[PDB]
RNA sequence: AUUGUUACAAUACACAUUUUUUGGGGACGGGAAGAGGAGACGUCGCGACCCUCGCAGAGUCGUUCUUGACUUGGUCGCUUGAUGUUUCUUCUUCCCGUUC
């Protein structure tokens, strides 16, 4: 019944947690919206280098490709 | 024919690319990664559909020895015209 | 006439020998029956165009002269020359295939340059000369040009070697 | 004969248990159910867990996966 | 349309080698050829990068992860071009 | 190597290029054809390879390679 | 639209290249396409810093160009 | 312009036989077959030349001559090549 | 009818009449050729231009190496289009910088 | 577009060779046009089972050499 | 004494799996000797006591002084030949070349 682009559309305005392939960072961030080709936009991005944190980055935009998932 | 690649260009200051966009209306500096280990700091100027961006006061960041013992390389470019592909994050500092 | 850079641009270098390599270069109107008396001057015209290939054969080349890179000339034909003596170090890698038939190669002690090589001439041949007809002389060949594979379409076998 | 469109149908009406696969990562590997449906491999996952299988219990949510990244699938 | 597609669609029933991403090469006969190169076998040999070699009756390739489709001397000129 | 100042892949058919890979397997050949994708026919193919110091060589195919892998295509000299 | 049109627009400028390699190439652009297909004219290399070993004439697929470094610094896109 | 040679040494390998080939032939003339087409070996291979005086005085003078322990027998082609 | 402090931030640290000269020899150099005033500018993009300002705010030492360099790139320029010999003195090149 | 020839294959078990060293195996039960291949078996490789059914990807799906010729 | 019709390509659209937008005197070299690199899998070569014995991408026919259609180096040494995967763990002496 649910759907992914749904999904997605819900969890606009609330906490996600996107990881990539090449150099695993867990981000972790606010989603703001996303397109037709699955571009992500985050709020308050925390880039959490296998758990350790780089540095608390604010606002922030991710590419299609490199993600792998998407979470609370 | 026309109105929906017209469409389209609004989309863009909607989605995931409004924060760019808006960069580059108001010129300030963002943290581009890429795929091999590399950290470019650079003020965007225009922009484009599959992220093929193109700034000013490229500061390129990027490694070029073995595990045991870091280098931090530096060299002061601009008026780049990067690829989408290889762009993976951006972020606009305050 | 005289090798020079105008010959060597002059030269047809269109048909490409395809045994192996390109550019299979004939200096002068024609390499073979250019009657070069003088050494292989203005080597740098052709600036190491191209196995290369250059056919200087049917000359009157006194000595054999090369100015190159260590890929540049592998098989050089000198064919129907008047070779006393060929030392040099500039092509020392890329003379593999060296066709150096009829030569006036006297004596045993003019291959001295070709001789010692280890380090001296990486690869080298020469056959069909007047040194071929004196006594033990593939054996000394063998002895001191190691490098020297197929010794006048024969090659150079391990019996052979354990002999010299 | 069973196609890969109304596949996606099918395992909807289900909502059948799956081992899903990595690309990079061998060792570990997704576990959960299938749920929403879609024109691309992108598909929605509910109850995701990454297990480290043999050449163990990753916290995670509905995974919403991507249609790339995806190696494997089970109905 | 495509040249090199159309000159694989000719060369239907010959030893055509083959190449992949990894490096295993093949040799033996072609199946069939379409618009995306997916490439079919016959008798087909593995004489891969990794050593163990083997000799395999059927395979049936992806064109993506295919480098380069090898093809015979007899088709070079006639009758693809002109 | 002699090469003059071509315009388009139109222009240089027929003619002994080197072509490059993405794992870095340095090739040699006739370019025959062209296509959308860049899947120019070799006339005869020399591979060569350079482990991860000196270059190896070989000849197994007259092949049509793939235009995925191909990074960027080299003129070595003209024909006839 | 595109960005790629900015780069068709440009001609004849010396630029230089950060490919998937990483070796540098500054040349000319020539008859640069849709599909981001650039010819060299003359360019550096440096074989697998950045050694000495430029070859004169080239052909280069747009896949493989992550960066077109600047020669002409102006910003006229649209037309 | 074609000269069928025979009687040869068929332990030498293919490619190398033809470059030998050529390094004799270089000579007299320019050699226009870079390649054997028979493939079969043992002495039969037709030295192609550009000029017919060139092929006929590499008939004359290597009539028999030492290459790789036997002498090879020289002799005219029945058919023209498909090269020439 | 829009308002610009145009001294962004140099009233605090530096003296008006200081700010003017800075102000002059910024703009002295835009006018002669505003890509490289713009590249001086954003040398280093971590220093940043705020979102209420029209220049980068730099540190002192920082702010002196830019003028420095402005100065470098009028001087410059002026040689490249005059072909003057040499520049006499500083006192000489005051009355380039303010007049033209 | 065009589609593949797997009507061949159907009803046959093949030895799949996925990307990145996995020696994969089942009967091919569907097929497609974007190579989404719908097999009824699975056991990766010594050889161990680990679920029936299997719909694997496009992408990683480079040889599969048929058992039954 | 050019106009018309038909066919096929280029130009005008182009981020989702078969493709252009994501799976990253002192240094140096070679060869030889002495003391404390080695084994597998294949892939091409130098010798031969071996095999094999000859003129044609090959064969057939229509029509005319040269073209259209239809069919489908093997073995053994290496008596220190070359070369890619894949596991494990240097010093002394002489000879020959390059450099200061």
């Amino acid at each position: 019944p649910v759907n992914p682009k749904p999904f997605l559309k819900g969890l606009v305005n609330h906490r996600v947690g996107v990881k990539l392939k090449f150099n695993s960072t867990e981000y972790r961030g606010t989603l703001v919206s996303t397109d037709n080709y699955f571009n992500l936009q985050l709020n308050e991005a925390e880039e959490f280098v296998a758990g350790v944190s780089h540095g608390t980055l604010g606002e922030i935009f991710i590419r299609c490709n490199n993600v792998l998932y998407i979470r609370e | 024919r026309a109105e929906l690649e017209e469409l389209e260009e609004f989309e863009f200051k909607h989605g995931p690319m409004s924060l760019i966009n808006d960069a580059m209306v108001t010129r300030t500096p963002v943290i581009i990664s890429l795929r091999n280990n590399h950290k470019i700091i650079a003020r965007v100027k225009a922009f484009d559909r599959h992220c093929n961006m193109v700034l000013e006061n490229v500061k390129e960041l990027w490694t070029e020895k073995k595990g045991k013992n870091v280098i931090n390389r530096e060299r002061f470019i601009s008026k780049l015209f990067l690829r989408g592909d290889s762009v993976i994050v951006v972020l606009k500092t305050p | 006439m005289k090798f020079t850079p105008s010959i060597v641009i002059d030269a047809p270098q269109y048909y490409v020998d395809h045994f192996n390599g390109k550019y299979n270069v004939d200096k002068c109107v024609i390499l073979r029956d250019l009657q070069l008396e003088t050494d292989s001057e203005s080597m740098p015209s052709s600036l190491k165009h191209l196995t290369h290939i250059l056919d200087l054969t049917n000359n009157d080349l006194i000595m054999i002269p090369d100015l190159s890179r260590r890929d540049d000339i592998h098989t050089l034909l000198l064919g129907r020359n008047n070779i006393v003596e060929v030392d040099g170090r500039l092509l020392p890698m890329n003379v593999q295939n060296l066709t150096l038939s009829n030569n006036s190669i006297r004596r045993f002690e003019d291959l001295q340059r070709l001789r010692r090589a280890p380090r001296t001439l990486k690869n080298l041949t020469l056959i069909g000369n007047q040194v071929c007809h004196l006594a033990n002389y593939r054996e000394h060949v063998l002895r001191l040009v190691p490098h020297l594979e197929t010794l006048d379409f024969q090659n150079v076998t391990a019996e052979e070697r354990k002999s010299a | 004969m069973v196609p890969p469109i109304n596949c996606i149908f099918n395992f909807l009406q289900q909502q059948t248990p799956v081992t899903i696969w990595l690309f990079e990562q061998i060792g570990i590997r997704i576990k959960g159910k299938i749920v929403g449906f879609d024109e691309f491999m992108n598909v929605v996952i509910d109850e995701a867990v990454e297990i480290p299988v043999n050449s163990k219990g990753t916290p995670l949510g509905k995974i919403l996966l991507k249609g790339d990244n995806i190696t494997l699938i089970t109905s | 349309n495509g040249i090199p597609v159309k000159l694989l669609n000719e060369a239907q029933g010959h030893i055509v080698s083959l190449e992949l991403t990894t490096g295993a090469t093949y040799r033996g006969k072609l199946v069939e050829s379409e618009d995306s190169m997916n490439v079919q076998l016959r008798d087909v040999i593995a004489t891969e990068p990794q050593g163990a070699v083997t000799h395999m009756d059927q395979i049936f390739v992806r064109g993506s992860q295919i480098k380069f489709i090898v093809v015979p001397d007899l088709l070079k000129n006639a009758p693809l071009f002109k | 190597i002699q090469v003059a100042h071509s315009s388009r892949l139109a222009n240089l058919i027929d003619y002994k290029l080197r072509v490059l890979t993405q794992d870095g397997r340095v090739y040699i050949g006739q370019l025959m054809a062209f296509d959308k994708h860049m899947n120019l026919v070799l006339n005869e193919c020399i591979e060569e390879r350079v482990p991860k110091i000196k270059v190896e060589k070989r000849v197994l195919g007259l092949t049509i390679l793939r235009g995925e892998q191909i990074l960027s295509t080299v003129v070595e000299d003209k024909p006839l | 639209m595109k960005l790629v049109n900015f780069l068709k627009k440009l001609r004849n400028e010396q630029v230089t290249i950060e490919l998937k390699n990483g070796t540098t190439v500054w040349g000319t652009l020539q008859s640069v396409s849709p599909q981001m297909n650039a010819i060299l004219t003359d360019v550096k290399l440096t074989l697998p810093s950045d050694n000495i070993a430029s070859l004169q004439y080239i052909n280069i697929r747009g896949n493989t160009i992550r960066q077109i470094i600047l020669p002409d610094s102006l910003n006229l896109d649209s037309l | 312009n074609t000269l069928y040679v025979s009687q040869l040494n068929e332990k030498i390998n293919m490619q190398r036989l033809r470059v030998n080939l050529f390094l004799l032939f270089a000579t007299f003339g320019e050699v226009l077959k870079v390649s054997m087409n028979f493939k079969k070996q043992r002495g039969q291979a037709f030295i192609t030349m550009r000029t017919i005086d060139q092929a006929s005085l590499a008939q004359i003078s290597l009539n028999g001559e030492r290459f790789f322990g036997k002498p090879l027998k020289v002799e005219f082609s029945k058919s023209e090549t498909k090269t020439l | 009818m829009v308002l610009f402090n145009i001294y962004d931030d140099w009233l605090d640290r530096i003296s008006s009449y200081t700010a003017f000269s800075r102000l002059t020899l910024l703009l002295r150099a835009l006018k002669t050729n505003e890509e490289s005033a713009k590249m001086i500018l954003l040398s280093d993009p971590t220093i940043t231009i705020k979102s209420y300002h029209l220049w980068p705010s730099f540190t002192d030492e920082q702010w002196i190496t830019i003028e420095s360099q402005m100065r470098d790139l009028i001087l410059t320029e002026y040689g490249r289009k005059y072909n003057v010999n040499i520049s006499a003195l500083t006192q000489t090149e005051i009355k380039d910088i303010i007049l033209g | 577009v065009s589609t593949p020839e797997l009507k061949k294959y159907m009803d046959k078990k093949i030895l799949l060779n996925i990307n990145g060293s996995r020696k994969v195996a089942g009967i091919l039960r569907g097929y497609d046009i974007f190579l989404n291949v719908v097999l009824d078996d699975a056991m990766e490789i010594n050889n161990h089972q680990l679920g029936l059914q299997t719909v694997i990807r496009g992408n990683s799906i480079i040889s599969l050499e048929a058992l039954d010729a």
